[PDB]
C-alpha cells in the first residue's frame, strides 16, 4: 500500500493538475450512484406537466382516478413543497 | 457352374429396375411439382416462401399525443 501513497504524493507534486482532474472525474463519476437525492431529481423530472393529462371515461370501476382536481385521489406534490 | 457361383437370376435386376423407376419417376414428378409450386408461391406471395418482412404493428405507440388528432 506504501507504493500507492508515494505515488500520489508524487503527483500531487510536479502534476497538480492532472491529479485535481482525475480526482473531479473520478468523484463525478461515482458520487451520483450514491446520493439520494437522484430518484428526488427523477420525481420531479416526473412531476412536470408538459403535456394535457386526458381525462379516462368513468366506467364505476375507477375508485383511485380522482373526478376533480381537488380530490384526495391522485399523486400529491406535497413532498416537493416541502422540499 | 459360371451363373451358379457368380451370377443371380433375372427377377432379382428385374424387380431392382422397378424400384429404381419407380424412385425415379417419383423424383420427376416431384421436381416438377417444386417449379410449379415456387412459381405460384413467388407470384402470389400467399405460401410461406417469398415472405418478405413488414414494419411490426407492435411498434405503434398508443397514446394520447398531446393533440387530439394524432
Ligand atoms: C476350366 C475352367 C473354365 C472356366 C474358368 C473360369 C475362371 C474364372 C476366372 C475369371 C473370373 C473373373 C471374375 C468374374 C466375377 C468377379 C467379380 C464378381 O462378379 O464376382 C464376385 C465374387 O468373386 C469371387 O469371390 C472371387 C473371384 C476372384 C478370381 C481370381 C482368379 C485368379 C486369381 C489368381 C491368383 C494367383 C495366385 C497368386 C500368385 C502369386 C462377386 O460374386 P458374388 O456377389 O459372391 O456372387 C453371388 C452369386 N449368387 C448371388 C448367386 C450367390
Ligand atoms: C475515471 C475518471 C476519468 C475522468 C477524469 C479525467 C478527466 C480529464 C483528465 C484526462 C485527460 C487526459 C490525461 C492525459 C494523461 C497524460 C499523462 C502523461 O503522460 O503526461 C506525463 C505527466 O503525467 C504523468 O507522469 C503520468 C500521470 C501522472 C499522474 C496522473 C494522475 C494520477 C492519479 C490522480 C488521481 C489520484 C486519486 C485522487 C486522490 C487525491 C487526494 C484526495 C508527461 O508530462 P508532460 O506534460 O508530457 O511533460 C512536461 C514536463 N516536462
Amino acid at each position: 500500500a506504501g507504493r500507492i501513497a508515494s505515488f500520489l504524493k508524487n503527483a500531487w507534486a510536479k502534476e497538480p493538475v492532472l491529479v485535481a482532474s482525475f480526482a473531479i472525474g473520478g468523484l463525478a463519476i461515482i458520487l451520483p450512484s450514491l446520493s439520494p437525492y437522484t430518484n428526488y431529481a427523477i420525481r420531479i423530472n416526473r412531476a412536470t406537466p408538459y403535456n394535457y393529462p386526458v381525462p379516462l371515461r368513468d366506467d364505476g370501476n375507477m375508485p383511485d382516478v380522482p373526478s376533480h382536481p381537488q380530490d384526495p385521489q391522485g399523486p400529491s406534490l406535497e413532498w416537493l413543497k416541502n422540499l | 457352374w459360371i451363373a451358379r457361383t457368380f451370377y443371380d437370376g433375372p427377377e432379382k435386376n428385374y424387380e431392382k429396375t422397378m424400384a429404381i423407376l419407380q424412385i425415379e419417376a417419383e423424383k420427376a414428378e416431384l421436381r416438377l411439382k417444386e417449379l410449379e409450386v415456387r412459381r405460384l408461391m413467388r407470384a402470389r406471395g400467399d405460401g410461406p416462401w417469398y415472405q418478405y418482412p413488414t414494419i411490426d404493428k407492435a411498434l405503434i405507440d398508443h397514446s394520447p399525443k398531446t393533440t387530439p388528432d394524432n
